[PDB]
């Protein structure tokens, strides 16, 4: 009876075996990213690796973006991080027709989490080997940053991370909030905030990128964009200047 | 051999192929052998029957769809009967709907998507039988190969069969022959006969056994089955 | 036109002091002929009784119907159904059919038996919730009923006399109608016994 | 539902959902029954490990599906209450879409027609019972008796037994019974079924259930009293000679 | 356990799967096909082998073109190649029927990565062991996509895939150091038979055939077709000079 | 968990005996028989009956059988006058052939307590309720 | 322990291969097709005295001119002349005429591998193949008597004088030099029951064995116990010659 | 595909039976006992809950009993989660019977109605059986006091005293020999607590670990009273009776 | 075609029991171990807030929902499958009362429509069983105050106080003598904190217990006035500082 590995059941241990390597299959494409919860707004960056140079930069993105007053960001190999991309987008405008106004960003993330574990509960469905992150602004509690496991478990963090080096890139933001004390960044304006993490993210990795080597989303009150290559060098200007 | 990894219909081989596809491509070569060619005004399409006993008749190998185009079945018999019910079903279709015949070219797409829902999901299979299609339209005769997986191809001529991929030697250095003959429909019918007398070891060729079936411009798609074949011998 | 008022019937339920009548005629006929004189609009569900006046097809349909759901309601509990809850249950029931719904002037009476206070609520061919502390009545000849109930009955009555009340108010709006009369049947309702009471009235 | 099929041909040619079905009645209560030329007899045993078993509460070991013909099976049963409730379903649908009562031949060949349905039906196991259909024909006093295999073929007896020690009935009742000169009362034909359970109830009276099945819509049940004093006859003769 | 490269569904202990890894094995025993991406719009080449000489010359057309926007090359399994494109067939029918105006390239990719990422969530059907490389001219500027067994996807400025995919496609890198500001649509024609013959040591042992097809808006404008007349002969004399 | 050697032990192990019945030559003064409560666990190709042509099966005796199994194991024991022999056998139902020893074991063991040479009646009424509870369990089976 | 749709590295399906081999495990049919008609035949294969001779009936009755009869296993067949009769008598219906012989076999050979799990594009629902043979005669205005077989295998072929079941192989080869173009009617009935009395355990009867017969003008007839044994009788003075 | 995860549910053994529904019986074994007695003026149930302990709540809970009818009690002894489908299904029913015909269900219909559904699942559906046992007793005019039991297998006979369980034939025993035909409703509680006591696995007997759901009938002939005994009556007859 | 596996995967093991419900149990008690406790003047439930991260927030993770205002429930582990649970039984709970007998049904028939959404996924193919055990604790106007335990079996048992996870075999046993006839609500969530803070071996606060209570109907928590029918919900969640000044209260 070998075949108890090869599905979701309940095992001999107390615990599921294909659930346990769903986590492992976002360290296939090895991508670090995290993302802090600012003042007004939330910010998040994306290291971006294009490994061949037939690729175009702008069509390649780790980043998506749901709805206008929401972004995303997933870690792990794109076919199944754009399968949960269009999924979240059709229940977006579901919610926006049937039941009333724009989605928040709570309501995505328990959404797609349930989902999830429909798909894990089932024995013909295979979990998704990807994990979403998804960032916004509310207009009720302000901004939060609600991250959902492949095995559709979803919990609020203050500041989080992805990828094989999450661990040593959380001590650098866990440390930071220990000292001061605080929950979020205070600075009120966007742009510190997007150099902010850049900064805890150069001295983490130990490695100075480029325009074309990161990915920084930008999710303010009701409003999300990405920064271009132009946007995002400019910020690379002013920290080499100020440390 | 047996089943050890593609035995499931949606099952990859280690070294990038399928033996399900192959299982039925072994059923045409061991099946009963036809050969076939065209030219630019006409096609010509000879088959060989076969059967287990002498007081035994011969089932057909040769299935009509339209009087423009037929075709012929190497393989397992009632599996080529499902695909011609699928083809003549265009030839209705495009003849009520779009008042036209189905052409050549646009049967082999239709016949290739018909095969390939069977492969790629479970619980279906691949039709082990091969069907070279025939006929004429405004462009010119044309004909195909099918093969199990549904590959579709336009060649001059072909042959499916027990010992057919063997009798193609004559077809290859009668390849520059038959294709400029224009006119002449009793001599592209006899160059079919010496292509398939080089698959014939036990038995030969005789009346009952030999079925050919020619199709052209002003000629339509006719069997010729009994005393008609038995001046071509 | 109105297939409801062919039979016809009628239903009445007043309020004493702990105390509630629910009240309906024995007459069920058919257009202008009368049928069965022996019939009766009220199905025993406990101590909560319901009254149903209206099409005789939907009469004795629903009375199989209710008492399938309270069947299932009690077993379940250990329990009698309060009137309360199964107010709120026949709403439930005639709005399961829209443009196919069934015709009826069902009035629903009983006592709490916990709280020991009397509730009275009534429907309509629809099912809308009718709740009143005074009286509640329904059907085709409830119009002789609103006329009778409003001057008579009046605010915290004896259980005894309130029986005297409820006949003056009945016998004399069935006389007023050709599709009610050949006698009614009066239930008093209290927390100890029912008392169940037959009037005598004309033929007709 | 369930869209897997089960029966499939063995290696040797045969299906292993039927052989190791009919393992399952060879297993349960042995079944024997003859027929007369004016009656019909259909005997059947019962546990005789069970006790505490009142005989009114408990549903006859012989089901009647007609009032001129009954079904005394031998095997699961579970598998044998959807036969018994799709034949008497049947036996009314034929008398509602041909307006005639139902006959032998066409009982028999229906549960036998049904049963050929769920071996070939993917998704659902042949039946582990097999049933033996008795009966009269309207407007006819001529005896019927079929055998319903679990593999769907049927065919006429004149005296058969199916259950755990048939082999053993069958070799006695080709010598004692013959087919050419069948009892013509139905006294011997109730001694005749008795004879056949001596081999397999071994001394028992309460386990062994017998109905007598007669012409024009006549049926009538053996009590305990009335079987035993056809054993007690038999017995006298039988130790004596 | 055993049986992990059995079915579908099922995860490696490292987080892969054994039946996506098994159809990138069949991209390389078919057929090659490469192609080239430019301002005004991209170039379409696939190196068709012929098995003996009963092929009927210039009769056949692998590249199946969607409405008349979007050209379609696959390398791989022929069925599994015309599956797709009769998938997207549908959806660009499905699409101008509701939203008027034809797709554009980075839309199309979208219906046939998805309808990709279904076959590998399910264990009664199996993933396309074929590469389809497909793209055109969209409403706003020009791009290029290839469809991997996996659904893995991006932007390219060129695809190759086939026997010669690491040759031909070695040869892309080398295309844009020679033209880093742009390429003519007309010049990327004799380039593009120039890359099939570089790639043809391989394929040395059997005939070849050459199919170029290539859309833009200088002179097609908007129209996707195979090259004929002395325009086809004219990038063989010029391909053939530095074989 | 101590003995086990996986999947290789299991075609090395029982093939070996095949090969004894088959590779082996003898002149047939060797014989092979083998028994246990279920055979059709084990692998059907060990058997081979093409060597093997005998095959006993076993049932649950009769009330006739039983009354002369237990006149076997009454034979040396010593039973007083009011122990029914056919009474004893009458009670019996569902026994097997240990099943009748086993009462008559336990009824000797009664009689031993109290040191008696001749095994009253009540000792085997208290016998074969021990037996019916304990040893005797209900089968899987369950039908009818 | 596969699907039934699972090929054999022959290139062939295992329910296929299987099903054939489950028509020498039942009786022997046998039958021969003249051109003043056909001569069909079976055995009943009485396992027990006991068993009455109305029991089985291997020979049924699809048309008034046409007729088949069964072997091997009787469960598959019963369905298929349910089957049969369908799309005969609905045949009818349509075109009012007779369905022709030929016609009629590819209807009924049509449903044999058209089972599987889960089959898409329709509704097909069946666990296995047929597992019969059937031998199909019947008599038309054009092509005259025919006696076709319906294997499980979905192919039929045209056999003068077929034998199968368990006489597949030894009776089939001594109807070769046995047959002729000019075998006549009343002739045909001697020469299968001279086969038949040799591969049978017993002596041949009424009993254990059952005849049919497919003519022009009669039809579709099945020979009389009385009538066979008179046939019978006529052919102990045949065996017995010099 | 799904052929190799298919542990093939309901199959043909060679021993000629079935694999789930053979280890389905051995479940009844590791469950509480449940045994049924048939008076002459009544019926008499007795059960015994398994884990069970002093955080247990004996206010209101019958685990192993419950009412489907006015007239009918039921006996349930197996898996608790694999009875509630069959129960909830057996009031619906059970009322569809009273709301067309108008008139109380017996036993027998309400049975064989039930039992199909677990011969459903052993032939179609490729699901497992139910794993639980019910013992139904009920009051009929036609038959008089009836009392049944099921099986997982789906199979119904009649039986005067029924015992279900863990030890089975260890109870079935003594209530063969002690049964008698004129035993009464009193007499019949003290033939269930005599048997409950030596089967069980401890020392004394307690009221709370055991249940009890008799069939009374008044003096109004024709109608009987379903009774549940209150864990206050429950103690009070240990100790007439001398249980204690 | 869609799914072709229509078995269901639990199995009747050779031992007499069934294989997924056995390891469900166990899977249980690998995970956070939760209580209650029932009283006279209503009931207390407690659970712990493990956090994976430390930087997560634990105001956003509910482990006691509500399915209705006078019943509240509380799960062990992590609960992959307790928000499905939740969500199909504040549907089945809402249809099947309030939208056809227009309240909310009691404690007791809550549990049995709770565990027949779990009993189907036993039986049913396709799924496999629900790996949570819930805890249904309410009032009502018969049954009073009343605990349900449900197990992952599809069994539920009514139960004074119980507690369920990875320290359930010491916290259970410790209930037994700290519980009696005669208790109050605030005197009931003392016995809750003594038995938790040894199940804790990390950070003992606020923010890392959920402690939700059921008390008398508190017309704050309604949000409306003038009907004195309805006096509000009587179960109620205690905020973070409410929760820490009973913790220093032992």
């Amino acid at each position: 009876a070998g075949y108890d590995r090869h599905i979701t059941i309940f095992s001999p241990e107390g615990r599921l075996y294909q659930v346990e390597y769903a986590f492992k299959a976002t360290n296939q494409t090895n991508i670090n990213s995290l993302a802090v919860r600012g003042k007004d707004c939330t910010v998040v960056i994306s290291q971006k690796k294009v490994p061949d140079k037939l690729l175009d930069p702008t069509t390649v993105s780790y980043i998506f973006c749901i709805s206008r007053t929401i972004g995303m960001v997933v870690n792990g190999p794109i076919p199944d991080a754009r399968n949960a991309a269009l999924r979240a987008k059709a229940e977006a405008a579901e919610f926006r027709y049937k039941y009333g106004y724009d989605m928040p960003c709570d309501v995505l993330a328990k959404r797609m989490a349930n989902l999830s574990q429909i798909y894990t509960q089932r024995a013909y469905m295979r979990p998704l080997g990807v994990i979403l992150t998804f960032v916004s602004v509310d207009e009720e509690l302000g901004p939060s940053i609600y991250k959902t496991d492949p095995a559709g478990y979803y919990v609020g963090y203050k500041a989080t991370a992805t990828g094989p080096k999450q661990q040593e890139i959380t001590t650098n933001l866990e440390n930071h909030f220990k000292k001061s004390k605080i929950d979020h960044i205070n600075e009120e304006s966007w742009e510190k905030v997007v150099e902010f993490a850049i900064t805890h993210m150069i001295d983490a990795l130990g490695t100075e990128f480029s325009k074309n080597d990161l990915e920084v989303g930008v999710a303010t009150k009701d409003k999300f964009f990405t920064l271009s290559a132009e946007n995002i060098e400019e910020r690379l200007v002013a920290i080499a200047e100020q440390d | 051999f047996r089943n050890n990894y593609d035995g499931d219909t949606v099952t990859f081989s280690p070294t990038g192929r399928l033996f399900q596809v192959e299982y039925a491509l072994e059923a045409i070569k061991q099946g009963s052998v036809t050969v076939g060619l065209r030219s630019n005004t006409h096609a010509v399409l000879v088959a060989l029957k076969r059967n287990a006993d002498e007081l035994s008749s011969y089932q057909k190998k040769i299935i009509k769809c339209d009087e423009h185009m037929g075709l012929s079945l190497a393989g397992l018999a009632p599996d080529a009967r499902v695909l011609s019910n699928y083809l003549r079903q265009q030839c209705n279709y495009s003849s009520l709907v779009f008042n036209r015949k189905l052409a050549v070219e646009r049967a082999g797409h239709l016949l290739c998507d018909k095969a390939q829902k069977n492969t790629q999901s479970y619980g279906g299979r691949p039709y082990g039988v091969g069907l070279l299609i025939i006929g004429y339209d405004k462009s010119g005769a044309h004909l195909l190969e099918f093969q199990p997986s549904g590959n579709v191809t336009e060649l001059y001529g072909t042959a499916i069969g027990a010992r057919s991929q063997g009798a193609k030697t004559y077809l290859e250095r009668t390849l520059d022959t038959f294709i400029k003959i224009d006119g002449n429909p009793d001599e592209l019918i006899k160059a079919g006969v010496e292509a398939i007398s080089q698959s014939l070891r036990d038995e030969s060729l005789t009346v009952d056994n030999l079925s050919i079936a020619i199709v052209g411009k002003d000629t339509p798609f006719t069997i010729y089955d009994g005393e008609a074949v038995a001046k071509y011998i | 036109s109105d297939p409801s008022s062919i039979n016809g019937g009628i239903v009445v339920a007043m309020t004493g002091k702990d105390c509630v009548a629910i009240a309906c005629d024995l007459r069920l006929g058919s257009q202008s002929l009368g049928v069965s004189n022996k019939f009766e609009k009220i199905f025993h569900y406990g101590h909560v009784f319901l009254g149903i006046t209206g099409l005789a097809t939907d009469v004795t349909t629903l009375n199989e119907m209710f008492r399938y759901k309270t069947n299932l309601y009690k077993l379940k509990e250990e329990r009698a159904i309060e009137p309360e809850t199964f107010t709120q249950l026949v709403s439930s029931s005639l709005y399961e059919r829209r443009f196919g719904p069934y015709f009826v002037g069902p009035v629903v009476a009983g006592i709490n038996s916990k709280s020991g206070k009397p509730f009275i609520a009534g429907f309509d061919l629809i099912g809308c919730i009718d709740e009143a502390k005074d009286f509640i009545v329904s059907g085709t000849a409830s119009d002789q009923l609103f006329g009778m109930c409003e001057s008579l009955y009046e605010p915290n009555l004896e259980p005894e006399d309130l029986f005297e009340t409820i006949s003056q108010a009945l016998l004399n709006a069935a006389d007023r109608d050709a599709l009610s009369g050949w006698g009614a049947v009066v239930y008093i309702i209290k927390k100890d016994e029912v008392v169940k009471r037959y009037l005598k009235m004309r033929q007709d | 539902g369930y869209d897997r099929a089960l029966s499939i041909f063995s290696p040797d040619g045969h299906i292993f959902q039927v052989e190791y079905a009919l393992e399952a009645v060879k297993r349960g209560t042995c079944a024997v029954g003859v027929k007369g030329k004016n009656c019909v007899v259909l005997g059947c045993e019962r546990r005789s490990t069970l006790k505490l078993q009142d005989t009114r509460i408990t549903p006859s070991k012989v089901s009647k599906i007609d009032s001129h013909v009954v079904l005394s099976f031998s095997g699961l049963n579970a598998d044998s209450r959807i036969l018994i409730e799709k034949a008497r379903v049947e036996a009314q649908s034929h008398r509602l879409t041909l307006e005639d009562p139902v006959t032998v031949e066409y009982l028999t060949r229906y549960v036998a027609g049904v049963q050929q349905r769920y071996t070939q039906s993917g998704g659902v196991r042949p039946f582990g019972v097999s049933t033996l259909i008795a009966g009269f024909d309207p407007r006819d006093d001529e005896p019927k008796l079929y055998q319903t295999e679990p593999s769907g073929i049927y065919s006429s007896w004149s005296a058969q037994t199916i259950g755990r020690n048939s082999k053993t009935v069958r070799e006695f009742l080709e010598k004692n019974y013959d087919r050419k000169e069948p009892p013509a009362t139905v006294e011997e034909c109730v001694k005749l079924t008795v004879r056949s359970l001596l081999e397999v109830v071994q001394t028992g009276a309460k386990n062994i259930e017998i109905t007598v099945v007669k012409p024009d819509s006549d049926i009538v049940a053996l009590s305990s009293e009335e079987i035993n004093q056809y054993v007690t006859q038999i017995e006298q003769e039988k130790q004596e000679q | 356990g055993t049986g992990y490269d059995l079915s579908n569904s099922v995860f490696s202990p490292d987080g892969r799967n054994f039946q996506v890894e098994y159809a990138v094995k069949a991209v390389e025993n078919g057929t090659t096909s490469i192609g080239i991406k430019c301002n005004d719009g991209v170039v379409f080449a696939v190196e068709k082998l012929i098995t003996s000489k009963l092929l009927v010359p210039q009769k056949n057309v692998k590249i199946q073109v969607v409405d008349r926007h979007i050209g379609c090359v696959y390398s791989g399994l022929i069925p599994d190649g015309r599956h797709l494109v009769n998938r997207g067939r549908e959806e660009a029918a499905s699409f101008k029927k509701l939203y008027k105006t034809p797709i554009p390239i980075p839309a199309f990719a979208d219906r046939l990565g998805q309808y990709v990422q279904a076959h590998t969530l399910y264990n009664s059907v199996r993933p396309f062991g074929v590469s389809t490389i497909f793209g055109g001219v969209d409403k706003n500027g020009a791009h290029l996509y290839m469809l991997e067994p996996s659904g893995s996807y991006w932007g390219y400025k060129g695809a190759a895939t086939g026997k010669g995919r690491q040759s031909a496609k070695a040869e892309l890198e080398k295309l844009v150091d020679h033209h880093p500001e742009g390429l003519s649509a007309r010049e990327a024609v004799k380039q593009a038979a120039k890359i099939i013959y570089l790639a043809h040591e391989d394929n040395k042992e059997k005939d070849f055939e050459l199919e170029i097809s290539w859309c833009s808006l200088s002179e097609t404008n908007g129209l996707h077709k195979f090259v004929k007349g002395d325009l086809l002969q004219e990038a063989i004399d010029f391909a053939q000079k530095e074989i | 968990d101590s003995n086990s050697g996986g999947e290789r032990e299991i075609q090395r192990t029982m093939l070996e005996l095949l090969n004894q019945l088959d590779g082996f030559d003898d002149r047939g003064d060797v014989k092979v028989i083998m028994a246990t409560n279920k055979i059709e666990t084990l692998d059907p190709a060990l058997i081979r009956p093409g060597r093997i042509d005998r095959k006993i099966l076993f049932e649950n005796p009769d009330l006739s059988t039983k009354k002369k199994i237990l006149g076997i194991h009454t034979s040396k024991m010593n039973l007083s006058e009011d122990v029914n022999l056919e009474t004893l056998v009458t009670t019996k139902d569902d026994l097997s052939g240990a099943d009748i020893q086993a009462m008559c074991t336990e009824a000797g063991l009664l009689a031993l307590r109290e040191r008696r040479m001749q095994v009253t009646a009540e000792d085997f009424k208290q016998a074969k309720e021990r037996v019916m509870k304990n040893k005797v369990e209900e089968n899987l089976e369950g039908l009818y | 322990d596969r699907g039934v749709s699972t090929f054999s590295p022959e290139g062939r399906l295992f329910q296929v291969e299987y099903s054939l081999e489950a028509i020498k495990l039942g009786s022997t049919a046998i039958g021969i097709a003249t051109k003043e008609g056909v001569v069909l035949g079976v055995e009943k294969r009485a396992t027990s005295p006991l068993l009455e001779s109305d029991s089985i009936e291997k020979i049924v009755e699809i048309d008034r001119h046409i007729g088949c009869a069964m072997s091997g296993l009787t469960a598959d067949a019963r369905s298929m002349i349910e089957h049969a009769r369908t799309a005969a008598v609905t045949h009818n219906l349509y075109y009012d005429e007779d369905i022709n012989v030929e016609s009629l076999t590819q209807s009924v050979c049509d449903l044999a591998l058209r089972f599987g799990e889960g089959a898409s594009g329709e509704e097909r629902l069946m666990s296995r193949p047929f597992g019969v043979a059937l031998l199909i005669a019947g008599h038309d205005a054009d092509d005259g008597y025919q006696l076709f077989h319906a294997e499980p295998s979905g192919t039929f072929y045209r056999y003068n004088a077929k034998a199968i079941g368990s006489g597949s192989e030894g009776a089939q080869a001594e109807l070769l030099n046995e047959w002729h173009s000019s075998l006549t009617l009343k002739e045909a009935e001697l020469l299968v029951l001279k086969i038949l009395k040799q591969v049978m355990e017993e002596k041949l009867d009424e009993n254990n064995a059952q005849l049919s017969c497919i003519t022009k003008q009669d039809g579709f007839k099945i020979y009389d116990n009385e009538k066979t044994a008179e046939l019978i009788k006529e052919l102990k003075e045949k065996e017995a010659a010099e | 595909g799904s052929r190799r995860y298919d542990s093939r549910t309901t199959i043909f053994s060679p021993e000629g039976r079935l694999y789930q529904v053979e280890y389905a019986l051995e479940s009844i074994s590791h469950a509480g006992t449940a045994i049924g007695i048939m008076a002459s003026d009544g019926i008499v149930l007795a059960a015994e809950r398994k884990v069970t302990s002093t955080l247990l709540e004996q206010d209101t809970s019958t685990e192993k009993l419950y009412k489907l009818n006015d007239k009918i009690a039921v006996a349930v002894a197996g898996l608790t989660a694999d009875a509630e489908i069959l129960i909830n299904t057996a009031r619906i029913h059970a009322q569809n019977y009273l709301k067309t015909y108008n008139e109380d269900i017996p036993v027998e219909i309400l049975v064989r109605r039930l039992s199909d559904i677990k011969q459903g699942y052993t032939q179609h559906g490729g699901l497992r059986p139910f794993g639980v046992s019910f013992i139904y007793a009920g009051y009929d005019d036609r038959y008089g006091y009836q009392l049944y039991t099921s099986n997982p297998s789906g199979n119904y006979t009649g039986w005067k005293a029924i015992s279900v369980g863990a030890n089975t034939s260890a109870a079935q025993t003594l209530l063969q020999m002690d049964y008698k035909d004129d035993m009464k409703v009193d007499d019949a509680i003290e033939l269930a607590l005599k048997t409950l006591s030596k089967t069980t696995d401890s020392s004394a007997l307690t009221y709370d670990r055991l249940e009890f759901a008799t069939i009374r009938k008044g003096a109004n002939d024709g109608e009987v009273y379903q009774k549940i005994f209150k864990p206050q009556e429950i103690k009070d007859i240990l100790v007439k009776t001398g249980i204690t | 075609m869609t799914d072709r596996y229509s078995f269901s995967l639990t199995t009747f093991s050779p031992s007499g029991k069934l294989g997924q419900i056995d390891y469900a149990l166990t899977a249980v008690k690998q995970g956070v171990t939760s209580l209650g406790i029932k009283a006279t003047n209503g009931v207390v439930i407690a659970t712990e807030k493990k956090s994976s991260s430390p930087l997560a927030m634990s105001e956003t993770l509910s482990k006691v929902s509500l399915l209705t205002p006078d019943i509240g429930a509380v799960y062990s582990g992590m609960g992959p499958d307790y928000r499905v649970l939740v969500d199909k039984s504040r549907k089945v709970a809402h249809t099947s009362y309030k939208r056809i007998y227009g309240e909310y049904p009691p404690t007791k028939l809550l549990v049995s429509e709770v565990a027949k959404i779990m009993q189907e996924a036993t039986q049913s193919g396709g799924v496999r069983p629900f790996g949570v055990s819930l805890l249904i604790a309410g009032h009502d106007e018969f049954n009073g105050f009343s605990l349900y335990q449900v197990d992952p079996s599809g069994s539920y048992f009514p139960w004074k106080a119980t507690a369920i996870g990875k320290g359930s075999v010491a916290a259970k046993t410790f209930l037994e003598k700290r519980w009696n006839d005669e208790l109050e609500l605030e005197d009931a969530i003392h016995i809750a904190l003594l038995t938790l803070k040894e199940s804790v071996e990390g950070e003992f606060n606020g923010d890392t217990i959920e402690l939700a209570i059921i008390g008398d109907e508190n017309p704050d928590l309604l949000g409306y006035t003038g009907i004195p029918t309805d006096k509000g919900p009587r179960f109620r969640k205690l905020t973070s500082q409410e929760i820490n000044d009973r913790l220093e209260a032992l």
